[PDB]
RNA sequence: CCUACGGGCAGGCGCCGAGGGUAGGGCCCGUGACUGGGGCGAAGUCGUAACAAGGUAGCUGUACCGGAAGGUGCGGCUG
RNA sequence: CGCGGGGUGGAGCAGCCCGGUAGCUCGUCGGGCUCAUAACCCGAAGGUCGUCGGUUCAAAUCCGGCCCCCGCAACCA
RNA sequence: CGUGGUUCGUGGAGCCAUGGGGGAAUCUGGGCGGACCACCGCCUAAGGCUAAGUACUCCGGGUGACCGAUAGCGCACCAGU
RNA sequence: GGCGAGCUAGCCCUGGCCAGGGUGAAGCUGGGGUGAGACCCAGUGGAGGCCCGAACCGGUGGGGGAUGCAAACCCCUCGGA
RNA sequence: UGCGAAUGCCGGCAUGAGUAACGAUAAAGAGGGUGAGAAUCCCUCUCGCCGUAAGCCCAAGGGUUCCUACGCAAUGGUCGUCAGCGUAGGGUUAGGCGGGACCUAAGGUGAAGCCGAAAGGCGUAGCCGAAGGGCAGCCGGUUAAUAUUCCGGCCCUUCCCGCAGGUGCGAUGGGGGGACGCUCUAGGCUAGGGGGACCGGAGCCAUGGACGAGCCCGGCCAGAAGCGCAGGGUGGGAGGUAGGCAAAUCCGCCUCCCAACAAGCUCUGCGUGGUGGGGAAGCCCGUACGGGUGACAACCCCCCGAAGCCAGGGAGCCAAGAAAAGCCUCUAAGCACAACCUGCGGGAACCCGUACCGCAAACCGACACAGGUGGGCGGGUGCAAGAGCACUCAGGCGCGCGGGAGAACCCUCGCCAAGGAACUCUGCAAGUUGGCCCCGUAACUUCGGGAGAAGGGGUGCUCCCUGGGGUGAUGAGCCCCGGGGAGCCGCAGUGAACAGGCUCUGGCGACUGUUUACCAAAAACACAGCUCUCUGCGAACUCGUAAGAGGAGGUAUAGGGAGCGACGCUUGCCCGGUGCCGGAAGGUCAAGGGGAGGGGUGCAAGCCCCGAACCGAAGCCCCGGUGAACGGCGGCCGUAACUAUAACGGUCCUAAGGUAGCGAAAUUCCUUGUCGGGUAAGUUCCGACCUGCACGAAAAGCGUAACGACCGGAGCGCUGUCUCGGCGAGGGACCCGGUGAAAUUGAACUGGCCGUGAAGAUGCGGCCUACCCGUGGCAGGACGAAAAGACCCCGUGGAGCUUUACUGC
RNA sequence: CACCUCGAUGUCGGCUCGUCGCAUCCUGGGGCUGAAGAAGGUCCCAAGGGUUGGGCUGUUCGCCCAUUAAAGCGGCACGCG
């Protein structure tokens, strides 16, 4: 879990890599179920809208099943686990009997050769997918759906997981990774299990390539500009911020809340 | 040392060439100015 | 050069060689602006920590804090 | 030389604006409690208000001059 | 209610237009005469067309107290070269 | 109101290039070691914004040049590789 | 409608001036020829320079520059008979090379559809889009000039038709395949190269010797099928089937049974192959280039050997590495006297490019410009290697002014007695060092480093003996790593060329990196990493009027913003003010609601206008929280049994009065503080003290190994830096022939002193000095040139920037 | 102070090269002395010539080391880009 280095150059004193025991036999990447061809680009017509991005390794993109109720009953074998470059969590490979493939991502504990399955059948273990409002309380899932049938969406990042706190209505009370306390609809599906690959918050990227690997351009200071173009730019030399701390565009970076309040999606929450 | 001009016979019809002039509706008007003006040639060669 | 000459001596070269030189290490001693605590010194300053529930039982390993003794936390010992 | 502030019992601070009244803590002195000291309690004394002028009926107080004190300033060069 | 137009810059601010809200009537119905009311008058909104008198000069011609090759059009000449 | 990223800056798609030498990480195999281990040793191995140095990319110090060979150059030197 | 001025405008001609220059210091010399004319054109001979080029081949760009004849006014930095120049004529040949009647990439465009005052913006499919994918030509000959294009030889592709043989054929649809990274790398080949006592070949014996296993030259290229050698790709059969948006017999999944190997099948590379073609030196021809002979040329062995080929080869690794068509399979309509598949035969096969330059005199730089320009080849010998360095092959060049002379001075070089940093802001500069092998190597350290630490020894040639490896048969030969011994020569053996000076000690930054294109490369930016904060996903945030898009086909181990900046030990107190966060109360508050009451006009019903109470958001007030939020973090007085100092005390104020650590510092004013160290002497440097004008903890505090073309201090080594200069070399300067600029310029017949003058006089006064005109030199003056001072002020001139200035959006 | 110069009179220090003044640092000639001698003190004459090398600092200056007959002051656009 998580590799290191002698320090034989600066640097690699410090670097440290993920430990890859869990990608069961892989290098190509199961074309057909994906890849597609993925588009790098940093900006959106023309402009830059997103800062310090672009580079970095060439990727293959893994299109992967985030609702498996699009195969309630059908039962599949974990056939492999492989290396998604595209997100932080790892990716199984799923053989249905179907004969259909589909790229699942992969939990904690999920072993090649385990039979999975989604319904609201279902036995809950690790790698099954459910309805929420069919899944024991307490229990830890993840890949959770917002709005029925509407895909995936909460915690699917390595490591992650959301817990069940309760049910009331047609709803379920959901832990999120946040912290924050949230309601679902109890047909949204989950998947049990904690998402996995959890080391990977341990990884030191070492060296200021490796952030370019990652496809991230150095980012810099507002301080280091001037008024021209940063609320922090100027003085001479050195300078406090000299204001409550600013944005490249002005607003207020230390505290001041962002989330619009009358989102009708308030009266669903209660939490950090 | 390196100049300003490199020559590239593509760039040069794809920037400046009629068919792009006639896109753009400020490009249109250039060619109804230089038209006007008596221009022998109303796009660069 | 000498013969008692298929030799000896002078003389030449080589080895090692006292030591001198160049360079880098190791141990010990002396000394140094300044600095650390320590001991000792008839009658200096500040408090009162301990000895009698020592007037907050005490001591203790550690940790933080405070002019100072010390105080507090955690656990321990009863002496 | 500039600008602002300040000088009041032995110490440190008020009162100066809005003229007529000098007030606070500490210290000092006398007496209590103690075997004694300190702490504590009861009493008391002590200042012309930096200095020289002017205004006023009256000046710590308002005005001007000198003397010190604190702080800021002294940039393009 | 918010604006534009008119000489009108919110002014006593009508008139004409209209983005928003409300929202009629058919001659005894409606608008206007500079807030508003009365009176007295003028005129018929929410469909459309309509010559001529008017503007201009790429073009043709006629004229000049207009220029005469550093002038006159940038170009009298193969110049928008 | 238009013209410009054929210079320069960033990014996107698709290709190309980096003489030669040095240092010798992990892992692996073996031997030792232990109850088992950690671990040690030898070989093997060939990692790295690792070392030396051409191409290539630079532009550090000095000299020259200053109506220049040059509206940024030349020589020596130097950085990355 | 009158010009002398506007650093006026256009034009012409002057001055500087026969002056500077004539564009790399790779270099020239003679003979012959041509011609009106020759250093400059042609030819020969000699000399020099490039050779990972300064040679050759592509791609851009250029667009007649190409070959030939005639020619020299201009262009050519001189000349010109010459030319890339003037005139004319000629020259570019493709089913196989490149591109198009193929594919898709970013991006572009865009039926549907969405948005926008108009213009127009977006956008799924589709379409466009290439140096990527796909796709059939090799060798040689020929022209003044084109050639994989013409030709000769051998070989191949697609399309149409027909014949035969085979099969359910059939697509834009399903599936497979195409199909992919970086580093390292095996086997076998090829290109390429060396050697040969072997094969072929004109000749050669000089100058002392050599007729010799002598010298010199050459000893190949292409080639179907078949055949070998080496590799790549690939399991076969059966059953079940609900998945691959219809259908599949195909693919997927499951079961069973056979191979598990490349066996077989298939594809590629190389060898061989019918045949075809090339074929040196030297000599002879005339060139302006080539042509004859050598020739019935020979055409073979050995060795080195790729980064290229077999190729989709193998291993490892993390940052996880296009698409689409061609192709194959599957079925659907449909058709199955169709169609498709195989073989053979006959026919058919279009458009554009093709000259020449191409590291440059033909491209980008106003120039025949010392600059810039992407891909491939790039031989030999030696040097450890190499694309490095020296010389050299093929090939190509001597750079389009020359001849002299031998000053100063300048540039680029070489050497220097004694000294050796005494130079200077500084060892700036230069020198020293320098490759390989061996011995050897400290503090400290993050255990890697520091290390090429430092400091040393070896280094050539000759003979003798000897180990190991590759290729061959184990063998010889050839090639490759060595080892031991005895000797030879010089001042010197990496004998030339390419090739670190070293150490000690501070500051800043951890580090590799980045930057002010053209005065700053840094202690600035970035960087891994730490913290704060926002963000539940139609996320926040950013771009846009919008649609839309980035974020992200991501989801809190994620994304945005901010500060700090490896790592180590740490990061204190203040929430009074400002920000942010929380607070269903209360205060205030707009439109709106509400209307108590009032007013205008009517005869009146009425019409019309004011208008209190009270009910009404955010914001603000108010109550709290918050420090890796903006920020802040005290004054006077006294006191100890020498003195001094003050652990202690009094009092005033604050939201709280600076902790650790550090400190005359990248911070210290006084200041060269004081003391110690270094030196003969030290304003700097190092250590220390603390009186910190005016350090202090994420605008981080104090340290830290390694790292640095950063900045400081010291020493050793070595020196022309210096005492202090000298000599020498070459390119200029100078003279002669050719060509011939420039800024500047009121006009000039343009001297010194002491005065005077708008206060610094060639130009005025007095006196002094002084025949007319040049050439080489120096730079004191002409308030010398250049630029309508950048400093300063002024203008109710401008512009970038800030904020609790104003007012808006 | 603001008179020439803002359609430009380049600014400290060093280097180089000097030239001039004398109110003389040394050497020469003097008077006086509280001048025994030697050595000084002070004033007068005198500008011919001479007036060192180093450490520190950008420094001028100054301090210091080692010498010396002496380690002189000033002007020349604080002489001289
Ligand atoms: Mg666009
Ligand atoms: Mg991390
Ligand atoms: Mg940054
Ligand atoms: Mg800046
Ligand atoms: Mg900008
Ligand atoms: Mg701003
Ligand atoms: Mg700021
Ligand atoms: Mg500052
Ligand atoms: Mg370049
Ligand atoms: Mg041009
Ligand atoms: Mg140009
Ligand atoms: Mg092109
Ligand atoms: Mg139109
Ligand atoms: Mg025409
Ligand atoms: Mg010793
Ligand atoms: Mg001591
Ligand atoms: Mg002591
Ligand atoms: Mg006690
Ligand atoms: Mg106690
Ligand atoms: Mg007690
Ligand atoms: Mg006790
Ligand atoms: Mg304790
Ligand atoms: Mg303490
Ligand atoms: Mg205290
Ligand atoms: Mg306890
Ligand atoms: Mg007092
Ligand atoms: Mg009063
Ligand atoms: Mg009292
Ligand atoms: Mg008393
Ligand atoms: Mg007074
Ligand atoms: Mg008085
Ligand atoms: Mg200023
Ligand atoms: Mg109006
Ligand atoms: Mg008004
Ligand atoms: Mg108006
Ligand atoms: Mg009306
Ligand atoms: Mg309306
Ligand atoms: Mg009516
Ligand atoms: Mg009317
Ligand atoms: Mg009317
Ligand atoms: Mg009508
Ligand atoms: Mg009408
Ligand atoms: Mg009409
Ligand atoms: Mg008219
Ligand atoms: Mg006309
Ligand atoms: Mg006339
Ligand atoms: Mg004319
Ligand atoms: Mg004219
Ligand atoms: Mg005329
Ligand atoms: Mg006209
Ligand atoms: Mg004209
Ligand atoms: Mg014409
Ligand atoms: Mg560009
Ligand atoms: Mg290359
Ligand atoms: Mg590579
Ligand atoms: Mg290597
Ligand atoms: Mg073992
Ligand atoms: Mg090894
Ligand atoms: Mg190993
Ligand atoms: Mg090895
Ligand atoms: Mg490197
Ligand atoms: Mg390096
Ligand atoms: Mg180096
Ligand atoms: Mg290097
Ligand atoms: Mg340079
Ligand atoms: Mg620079
Ligand atoms: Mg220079
Ligand atoms: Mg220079
Ligand atoms: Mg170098
Ligand atoms: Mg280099
Ligand atoms: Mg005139
Ligand atoms: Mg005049
Ligand atoms: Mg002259
Ligand atoms: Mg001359
Ligand atoms: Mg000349
Ligand atoms: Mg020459
Ligand atoms: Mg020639
Ligand atoms: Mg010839
Ligand atoms: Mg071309
Ligand atoms: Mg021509
Ligand atoms: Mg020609
Ligand atoms: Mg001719
Ligand atoms: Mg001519
Ligand atoms: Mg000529
Ligand atoms: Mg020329
Ligand atoms: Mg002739
Ligand atoms: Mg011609
Ligand atoms: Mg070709
Ligand atoms: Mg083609
Ligand atoms: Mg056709
Ligand atoms: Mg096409
Ligand atoms: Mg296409
Ligand atoms: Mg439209
Ligand atoms: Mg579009
Ligand atoms: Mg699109
Ligand atoms: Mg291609
Ligand atoms: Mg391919
Ligand atoms: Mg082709
Ligand atoms: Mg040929
Ligand atoms: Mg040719
Ligand atoms: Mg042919
Ligand atoms: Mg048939
Ligand atoms: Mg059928
Ligand atoms: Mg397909
Ligand atoms: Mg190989
Ligand atoms: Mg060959
Ligand atoms: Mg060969
Ligand atoms: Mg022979
Ligand atoms: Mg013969
Ligand atoms: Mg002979
Ligand atoms: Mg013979
Ligand atoms: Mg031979
Ligand atoms: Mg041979
Ligand atoms: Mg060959
Ligand atoms: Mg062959
Ligand atoms: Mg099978
Ligand atoms: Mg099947
Ligand atoms: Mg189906
Ligand atoms: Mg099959
Ligand atoms: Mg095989
Ligand atoms: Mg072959
Ligand atoms: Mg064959
Ligand atoms: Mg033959
Ligand atoms: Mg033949
Ligand atoms: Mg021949
Ligand atoms: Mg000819
Ligand atoms: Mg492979
Ligand atoms: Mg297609
Ligand atoms: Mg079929
Ligand atoms: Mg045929
Ligand atoms: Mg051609
Ligand atoms: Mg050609
Ligand atoms: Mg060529
Ligand atoms: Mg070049
Ligand atoms: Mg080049
Ligand atoms: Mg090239
Ligand atoms: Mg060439
Ligand atoms: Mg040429
Ligand atoms: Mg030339
Ligand atoms: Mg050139
Ligand atoms: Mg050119
Ligand atoms: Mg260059
Ligand atoms: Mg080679
Ligand atoms: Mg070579
Ligand atoms: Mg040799
Ligand atoms: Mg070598
Ligand atoms: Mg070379
Ligand atoms: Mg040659
Ligand atoms: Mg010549
Ligand atoms: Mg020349
Ligand atoms: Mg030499
Ligand atoms: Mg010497
Ligand atoms: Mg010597
Ligand atoms: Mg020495
Ligand atoms: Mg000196
Ligand atoms: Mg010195
Ligand atoms: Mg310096
Ligand atoms: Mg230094
Ligand atoms: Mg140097
Ligand atoms: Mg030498
Ligand atoms: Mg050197
Ligand atoms: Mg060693
Ligand atoms: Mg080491
Ligand atoms: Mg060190
Ligand atoms: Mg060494
Ligand atoms: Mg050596
Ligand atoms: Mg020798
Ligand atoms: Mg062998
Ligand atoms: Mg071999
Ligand atoms: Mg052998
Ligand atoms: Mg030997
Ligand atoms: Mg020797
Ligand atoms: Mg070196
Ligand atoms: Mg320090
Ligand atoms: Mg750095
Ligand atoms: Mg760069
Ligand atoms: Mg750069
Ligand atoms: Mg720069
Ligand atoms: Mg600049
Ligand atoms: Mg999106
Ligand atoms: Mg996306
Ligand atoms: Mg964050
Ligand atoms: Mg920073
Ligand atoms: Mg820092
Ligand atoms: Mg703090
Ligand atoms: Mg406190
Ligand atoms: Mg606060
Ligand atoms: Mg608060
Ligand atoms: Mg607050
Ligand atoms: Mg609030
Ligand atoms: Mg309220
Ligand atoms: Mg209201
Ligand atoms: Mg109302
Ligand atoms: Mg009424
Ligand atoms: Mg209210
Ligand atoms: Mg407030
Ligand atoms: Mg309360
Ligand atoms: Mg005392
Ligand atoms: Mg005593
Ligand atoms: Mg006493
Ligand atoms: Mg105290
Ligand atoms: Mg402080
Ligand atoms: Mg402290
Ligand atoms: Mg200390
Ligand atoms: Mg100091
Ligand atoms: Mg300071
Ligand atoms: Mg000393
Ligand atoms: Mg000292
Ligand atoms: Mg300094
Ligand atoms: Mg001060
Ligand atoms: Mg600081
Ligand atoms: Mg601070
Ligand atoms: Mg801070
Ligand atoms: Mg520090
Ligand atoms: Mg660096
Ligand atoms: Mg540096
Ligand atoms: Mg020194
Ligand atoms: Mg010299
Ligand atoms: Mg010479
Ligand atoms: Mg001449
Ligand atoms: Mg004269
Ligand atoms: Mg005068
Ligand atoms: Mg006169
Ligand atoms: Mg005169
Ligand atoms: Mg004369
Ligand atoms: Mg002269
Ligand atoms: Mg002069
Ligand atoms: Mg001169
Ligand atoms: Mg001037
Ligand atoms: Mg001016
Ligand atoms: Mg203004
Ligand atoms: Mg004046
Ligand atoms: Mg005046
Ligand atoms: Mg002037
Ligand atoms: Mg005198
Ligand atoms: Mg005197
Ligand atoms: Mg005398
Ligand atoms: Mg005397
Ligand atoms: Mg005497
Ligand atoms: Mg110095
Ligand atoms: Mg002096
Ligand atoms: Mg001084
Ligand atoms: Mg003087
Ligand atoms: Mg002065
Ligand atoms: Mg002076
Ligand atoms: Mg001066
Ligand atoms: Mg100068
Ligand atoms: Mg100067």
């Amino acid at each position: 879990a998580v590799k290191k280095f002698k320090p034989y150059t600066p640097s690699r004193r410090f670097m440290t890599v993920a430990d890859f025991s869990e990608i069961t036999k892989t290098e190509p990447e199961k074309s057909l179920v994906k890849p597609l061809k993925k588009t790098g680009g940093r900006n959106n017509q023309g402009r830059i809208t997103v800062r310090f991005r672009g580079g970095g390794h060439k990727r293959l993109y893994r299109i992967i099943d985030f609702k498996r109720w699009d195969k309630v009953g059908i039962p599949a074998k974990v056939a492999a686990i492989e290396y998604d470059p595209n997100r932080s969590a790892r990716i199984a490979l799923l053989h249905y009997v179907d004969g259909e493939k589909r790229y699942i991502i992969a939990p904690d504990g999920l072993q090649v050769g385990q039979q999975v399955v989604a319904g609201p059948d279902a036995p809950i273990q690790v790698g099954n997918a459910l309805p929420l409002r069919f899944i024991p309380v307490g229990t830890v899932v993840h890949a959770v759906e917002l709005e029925p049938k509407k895909g995936a969406k909460l915690a699917r990042a390595a490591g992650t997981s959301a817990q069940i706190q309760g049910r009331e209505g047609d709803y379920v009370i959901l832990r999120l990774p946040s912290g924050e306390l949230r309601k679902v609809h109890g047909e949204c599906y989950a998947t049990v299990g904690a998402v996995g690959n959890a080391d990977h918050k341990n990884i030191v990227l070492g060296k200021a390539g490796r952030s370019r690997w990652l496809g991230r351009r150095p980012h810099v200071r507002g301080a280091a500009m001037n008024p021209v173009d940063h609320p922090h730019g100027g003085g001479e030399g050195r300078a406090p911020r000299g204001r409550p701390p600013a944005s490249p565009w002005g607003w207020q970076t230390k505290g001041l809340k962002t989330r619009k309040r009358r989102k009708p999606s308030s009266r669903f929450i209660i939490a950090r | 040392m390196k100049r300003t001009w490199q020559p590239n016979r593509r760039k040069r019809a794809k920037t400046h060439g009629f068919r792009a002039r006639m896109r753009t509706p400020g490009g249109r008007k250039v060619l109804k100015r230089r038209r006007q003006k008596g221009r022998w040639r109303l796009t660069p060669a």
